[PDB]
RNA sequence: GCUAAACCUAGCCCCAAACCCACUCCACCUUACUACCAGACAACCUUAGCCAAACCAUUUACCCAAAUAAAGUAUAGGCGAUAGAAAUUGAAACCUGGCGCAAUAGAUAUAGUACCGCAAGGGAAAGAUGAAAAAUUAUAACCAAGCAUAAUAUAGCAAGGACUAACCCCUAUACCUUCUGCAUAAUGAAUUAACUAGAAAUAACUUUGCAAGGAGAGCCAAAGCUAAGACCCCCGAAACCAGACGAGCUACCUAAGAACAGCUAAAAGAGCACACCCGUCUAUGUAGCAAAAUAGUGGGAAGAUUUAUAGGUAGAGGCGACAAACCUACCGAGCCUGGUGAUAGCUGGUUGUCCAAGAUAGAAUCUUAGUUCAACUUUAAAUUUGCCCACAGAACCCUCUAAAUCCCCUU
RNA sequence: ACUGAACUCCUCACACCCAAUUGGACCAAUCUAUCACCCUAUAGAAGAACUAAUGUUAGUAUAAGUAACAUGAAAACAUUCU
RNA sequence: UCUCUUACUUUUAACCAGUGAAAUUGACCUGCCCGUGAAGAGGCGGGCAUAACACAGCAAGACGAGAAGACCCUAUGGAGCUUUAAUUUAUUAAUGCAAACAGAAACCUGCAUUAAAAAUUUCGGUUGGGGCG
């Protein structure tokens, strides 16, 4: 019980597809391009996460002040509660002071 | 679910050599989803375990339990199946080799108790398995006699060595 | 890892729909005490410590560290007979079969990374030959990176590319600390 | 102490420490004596002499005040004609 | 990424295999068997001291049994064999008392003779010479 | 010592 | 259906050993 | 995490709390140690050893007038106008070994540093720069990109 | 060999991009889904509280329309927990993605359906052959607990040492948690499978880069600076506030109705006694027929009676022949949703292997169920003495003329 | 005299018997990069490991085949009887 | 009712047939005496007893089971209620003034003072069984 009786379907990974053969390209755009571009500008994803890093509370705070006016009512309410809980957890709970 | 009992009637052995002895016939038969308790059904299967095919029918015909009539119908169609399909010459030259009962799928209903309480009651179903082997039933094992006990006790005293030494 | 963004995200006990009501009274029922049906203990509840995406793993190594890695990567290629210098990427024929057979005769390797000075000056002979290939990649000089070189067995460079690399790489070894980002005009930048 | 602010997500500084203490760049914290302005008529001149002195906090107190202030207060300042300028660095200190 | 235990079956079989010979539900239920396999292993480690202790006690009883057949006590045999520089442990003497009855009787005679020599020396004041078997070989 | 009453909790009928 | 291959592969070897016990080869 | 209490449950009190008694930092009286700290003027010191070090390496050419722009352009100083900097002050460190004829303009200068420069034939003049113009002087290139 | 066990899709999550749907016919604000008569009916009004301040009473973060920086700075504040700018600086921007999930997961979802509640509202469970089912002669073997095959033989945490041999002999006071100390007759666990609990980089340390400079504007620098690695859990209250939903049970009231044999008496909140209502005593029952009943015995039974129907009063309240009664089977303050993952110095739990170091001076505290500091303990680092202890030396008013310390070179 | 320990010795190997806490050395499975190609290597990453929370869901035991439950009689199943 | 119970019928009961729960359960191969122990032992020490085995009774034990029981204590945990506890008059009502008017007044609004009715919050530790700390 809890373990399959048959082998999993075989998985074949294309080590030389378009994405892997061209992964990491232009990571030296700033060094080799007279510093016109920055490698952080090559990041694709959320507008509040391009070229930025932080903990869970900092991500929620940054997301609320950048796309908070565009979020859905349910999602915005959940984000506000998450900030309230994380504020209480980090600033009032822990092993070290 | 498992239905290996039915497949046991489809195994075909290779033809026997002229010097090989007569191999008794093996018949596997069962009935599924019998509205009866496997605990109560066990006493009926144990009663006819080791009995002859005709002797077992005699016990099940005058037995007051409901499953006795259910098992009898299983033996009657298995006895007919033995001669018709399994090349058994005499229908009475059979004995019950294996006779057991198995748990079947059971529905779950609610039995209402007092004070707004409840208790889940199942509608128990059971299986019955029977195996028929051509030939007379094996003789019952004789009770162990005093000579056998004396022979065994003396044999124990002869197999003892000096332990924890050379 | 610097451009990795993890989109995995789970719903905590505050985001699972429903579960605001206490199931049974605290005492008298003879069962375990629970305040909601969406707690991590319950089936179908939230996850106590799960991913909270989207998450960024962005960090920047110092510029001299990233530039030094290219020199070390280039040193390994030359020291291990995996670096080849060329004058131009002009092939006699645009047949991709010609490129594969040429690399096998010289025993370059299973994979070769081709580098040109610029993207607009790449000869059409090699562009149409590497377009149908998977182990032979054609990239500009600015697209040079450590991961691509380490993935590929053999590296091929042109003469203009070599001069380009030395100007860019040695510039880090003798330079002042930036008062303002180098994208702004300087006395001697760009070179 | 607020380890993560609700609008910037960064550590804050307790203003009670800043007003009551002075930090030298060498790591020492300089404070006043509790009660140097209270009931001076019943205190001997020797007692009052050490009450109006500036004293250094010990290791435990100094480590406590380093966590309650941000890095803006630990930077090196170059105020013109600073009374405590000469005390921002240790001299002939071993171990 | 969600990680789940996929080889939990192998983690419980390495403990249940040591419990296959037990009785009751503690041979197939992991929760019940793990508390019994641990105690079985603990008893295994602590029984290594008892086995050494019990072997020596068994040897003493066998040595005592054979000495009484020759009219000697266990202290009279072990004690007087030491004074003859015969360094035989209980394992050998127990084996000798079972498989070499004639050799054991010779040792009993030697121990009895040495025992009698000490009594004679105890009656005298040292003027008489020591017993023939009471001489000790010196090693330098 | 208030009167203690525990209301029985029924289970869903689908089971 | 838990993902992975090492646990499923390892279990198959154990099953084959039981097959060699219930029905040993000649 | 230990045995029970506020340690294991993660409900430890705030930093500086002493279990109920008046905290150590609270009981210390207030004094004007840092009062008006953000309005005090700061000047990055410039030693004659540092100035002579720049001249001998060619980072600061003595043939041209020396102002705050040249010192920043030579990476001799790092002025932070946002950090209440008002320029550089010329200190007297290394006056004995200073030997160069320069025309350097510094916001503040000590009496000995002034004497040391004029002894070798140099000229020293002190001028004031407001914080707004200070950032323009330190980094002229970013200012010229604002189109103002 | 039964029950079972496995079997991958449905679909979903997070981003990006782009601003979305809403007249076939008929019906639908009256009792919605009802073809068809004189109406007058109007929307707008600071959130609070939990919580933190170890109580609490001022106070306590909540997108407000440019990221970064200025900056956690100026200021605000039982100047205390905490709150917190601006001038100024200026940003790239290519939807067609995944070191996301794979049926106890991912949306609750096969579905807001079944079902539950008068209503608001709560809220599921599960599916699995194959190219072909117009191949069922089918989708073979092995796998949890539970059973069956196959009941049991002196004796004892059920095992270990063993043995020719299952037992017989010898040895052995279950586990976790909480306590100074649990075989303890203290807590938890019938069992199987799955799920379920340590998130943060200020300082310091470690390892690279560069170096009086470091850094891809800002920031720091009297060897620093940049980057990485590496430390901070889960479940549980009784409560509080806001907005809704409830008087089809019940408390009282309103509208217009109905019921009350017979006998004795008299124009009776009269007597006896049915229907009817009520529930005194006793017994049965106690997961019961019943989350308050049965049998017998009782109180009233022309009235302050009983009762059907419709309407009204709603929680900071209603209502009350005041019992702190009743307000939809837990009312000293209803239920539901939201704040809410409220909080809990309290209880319980806190998941792989191996090794090492490792226990009992105290002070403060609305504090003695806690916390902080010290003592002790750990690692790393630096340095040179540490321990043991020969004389000498340490008070008088004081002969319990005490045992013995402190100091202390040698060793 | 002898008996008598995990003390000591002997043959051999030695990191291999403390709560809390602290320092380590390793490591299951999973995903990714690159290998590997009967299931592994080196790295990166994390919903990363359950004999226990009157834990949650599901299955099945135990109490237990126990408590409890039910159909007036004859008959031609027309009917009749109690 | 009792001295002092007894007989009978019915239900229950027990047996045969059918259907088929619930609390409970660490694992048990589940003995007595004496002693010991976290102070009340089926499991430890010393003695004694002991083939296995179901059914029907019994209620001394398993500190038996059932609702973290009642009972005292603890919490800088709640709530109701009372008040000469503390903090307030926002709200309501009555006056005063200003305002606004007529020529006097009222309504309204602002600011005050009185009450009313409420709102928020707390109940320091130490020691003391027959006290008045
Ligand atoms: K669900
Ligand atoms: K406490
Ligand atoms: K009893
Ligand atoms: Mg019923
Ligand atoms: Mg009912
Ligand atoms: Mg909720
Ligand atoms: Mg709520
Ligand atoms: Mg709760
Ligand atoms: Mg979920
Ligand atoms: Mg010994
Ligand atoms: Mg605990
Ligand atoms: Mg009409
Ligand atoms: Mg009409
Ligand atoms: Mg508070
Ligand atoms: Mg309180
Ligand atoms: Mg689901
Ligand atoms: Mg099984
Ligand atoms: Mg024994
Ligand atoms: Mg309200
Ligand atoms: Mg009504
Ligand atoms: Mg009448
Ligand atoms: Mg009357
Ligand atoms: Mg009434
Ligand atoms: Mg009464
Ligand atoms: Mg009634
Ligand atoms: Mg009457
Ligand atoms: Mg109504
Ligand atoms: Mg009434
Ligand atoms: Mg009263
Ligand atoms: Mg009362
Ligand atoms: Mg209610
Ligand atoms: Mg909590
Ligand atoms: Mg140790
Ligand atoms: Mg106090
Ligand atoms: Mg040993
Ligand atoms: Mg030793
Ligand atoms: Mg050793
Ligand atoms: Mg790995
Ligand atoms: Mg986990
Ligand atoms: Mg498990
Ligand atoms: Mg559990
Ligand atoms: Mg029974
Ligand atoms: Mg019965
Ligand atoms: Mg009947
Ligand atoms: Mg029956
Ligand atoms: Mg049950
Ligand atoms: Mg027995
Ligand atoms: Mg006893
Ligand atoms: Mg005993
Ligand atoms: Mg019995
Ligand atoms: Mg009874
Ligand atoms: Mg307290
Ligand atoms: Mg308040």
């Amino acid at each position: 019980i809890g373990i399959r009786l048959t082998l999993p379907p075989p998985k074949v990974v294309d080590r030389w597809n378009e994405k892997r053969a061209m992964f990491g390209v232009y990571d030296n755009i700033g060094i080799l391009g007279n510093f016109e571009k920055h490698p952080k500008e090559l990041i694709r994803g959320p507008i509040w996460l391009r070229g930025w890093k932080g903990n869970e509370l900092q991500r929620c705070i940054r997301k609320r002040k950048m796309v908070g006016s565009r979020m859905f009512a349910d999602d915005l309410h959940n984000l506000n509660k998450r900030i309230r809980y994380l504020y209480k957890h980090f600033n009032r709970h822990g092993k070290f002071r | 679910i498992s239905r290996k009992w039915e497949k046991k009637n489809k195994i075909v052995y290779p033809p026997q050599l002229p010097g090989e002895p007569r191999r008794p016939a093996e018949i596997y038969h069962c009935r599924r989803q019998i509205k009866y308790s496997k605990d109560k059904m066990w006493y009926l299967a144990k009663l006819i375990r080791g009995m002859s095919i005709d002797q077992a029918l005699a016990q099940l015909e005058f037995n007051d339990k409901k499953g006795a009539k259910i098992i009898k119908e299983v033996l009657l169609e298995a006895q007919d199946m033995a001669v018709r399909d399994h090349n058994v010459e005499f229908r009475s030259n059979l004995y019950i080799a294996e006779s057991t009962s198995g748990r079947g799928q059971c529905l779950k209903r609610i039995r209402y108790h007092g004070r707004g309480r409840f208790g889940i009651m199942e509608k128990v179903y059971c299986h019955y398995f029977v195996k028929l082997v051509e030939g007379p039933p094996p003789p019952p094992e004789p009770p162990k006699t005093a000579v056998a006990h004396a022979k065994e006790y003396i044999q124990q005293l002869r197999s003892r060595t000096i332990v924890h030494t050379l | 890892n610097f451009k990795r963004i993890s989109y995995a995200k789970t719903k905590t006990r505050a985001e699972v729909r429903g579960g605001g009501r206490k199931p049974w009274p605290q005492k008298g029922t003879g069962r375990a005490r629970h305040g909601s049906i969406r707690s991590p203990l319950w089936r179908g509840g939230g996850v106590a410590h799960g991913p909270r995406g989207p998450t960024s793993y962005y960090y920047m190594l110092p510029m001299k560290v990233r530039a030094l890695g290219l020199k070390v990567a280039l040193t390994v290629k030359l020291a291990q007979d995996d670096l080849h210098i060329m004058d131009s990427l002009e092939l006699p024929t645009g047949d991709p079969q010609y490129l594969t057979e040429l690399a096998h005769y010289r025993r370059w390797g299973d994979s070769v990374l081709l580098v040109d000075l610029t993207h607009e000056e790449m000869p059409q002979s090699i562009v149409e030959a590497t377009s149908r290939l998977k182990t032979f990649n054609l990239i500009p000089a600015v697209g040079l990176n450590v991961h691509s070189m380490l993935k590929h067995q053999t590296l091929v460079l042109t003469l203009p590319t070599v001069a380009f690399l030395e100007d860019k790489l040695l510039w880090q070894d003798s330079r002042y600390r930036p008062l303002y980002p180098f994208s702004l005009p300087y006395s001697d930048f760009p070179r | 102490l607020t380890y993560f602010s609700a609008r910037k997500g960064k550590r804050k500084t307790v203003k009670a420490v800043i007003d009551r203490f002075l930090r030298l760049h060498c790591g020492l914290w300089v404070r006043r004596k509790a009660g140097y302005k209270k009931k001076l008529w019943k205190k001997t001149p020797a007692r009052k002499k050490r009450l109006r002195e500036f004293v250094f906090c010990n290791k435990t107190q100094s480590k406590l005040l380093d966590k309650m202030t941000t890095s803006f207060w630990k930077r090196r300042n170059w105020y013109v004609d600073d009374p405590y300028q000469k005390y921002h660095d240790r001299t002939n200190l071993k171990v | 990424l969600r990680n789940r235990v996929t080889d939990r079956y192998f983690r419980i079989q390495e403990v249940l295999k040591h419990a296959r010979h037990f009785r009751g539900r503690k041979n197939r239920c992991y929760r019940l068997a793990v508390r019994t396999v641990i105690r079985a292993f603990v008893k295994c480690t602590k029984a290594r001291y008892l086995k050494k202790k019990n072997m020596r006690t068994l040897w003493i009883n066998r040595i005592t049994a054979a000495s009484q057949e020759h009219g000697l006590k266990y202290p009279a045999l072990i004690g007087n064999l030491v004074k003859c520089q015969v360094e035989l442990n209980r394992k050998v003497l127990a084996d000798l008392a079972i498989y070499e009855p004639k050799t054991f009787k010779s040792l009993a005679a030697l121990a009895s003779r040495r025992r009698h020599e000490g009594f004679a020396a105890a009656l005298g004041d040292g003027k008489e010479p020591e017993g023939i078997f009471s001489r000790v070989v010196q090693y330098h | 010592t208030k009167k203690r009453f525990t209301p029985p909790i029924y289970q869903p009928k689908f089971k | 259906v838990k993902k992975g291959f090492r646990a499923a592969f390892r279990f198959q070897k154990e099953l084959e050993r039981q097959r060699l016990l219930r029905c040993p080869p000649p | 995490r230990g045995h029970k209490g506020e340690r294991q449950r993660g409900t430890r009190p705030r930093l500086g709390f002493e279990g109920g008694q008046t905290p150590f930092y609270i009981r210390i009286p207030k004094y004007g140690f840092n009062e008006g700290h953000s309005f005090r003027r700061q000047y990055k010191p410039l030693s004659l050893n540092r100035l002579q070090y720049l001249i001998d390496l060619g980072r600061v050419d003595p043939s041209q007038p020396i102002d705050l722009t040249q010192l920043v352009n030579g990476r001799g100083v790092t002025i932070q106008p946002l950090k209440r900097d008002y320029g550089v002050q010329l200190v007297e460190e290394g006056a004995d070994t200073f030997t160069a004829k320069v025309n350097i303009e510094v916001q503040l200068a000590s009496e000995l540093a002034i004497a040391a420069i004029e002894k070798n034939g140099g000229v020293v003049t002190t001028a004031f720069y407001d914080p707004r113009s200070l950032d323009i002087v330190c980094k002229p290139v970013p200012f010229f990109l604002r189109g103002q």
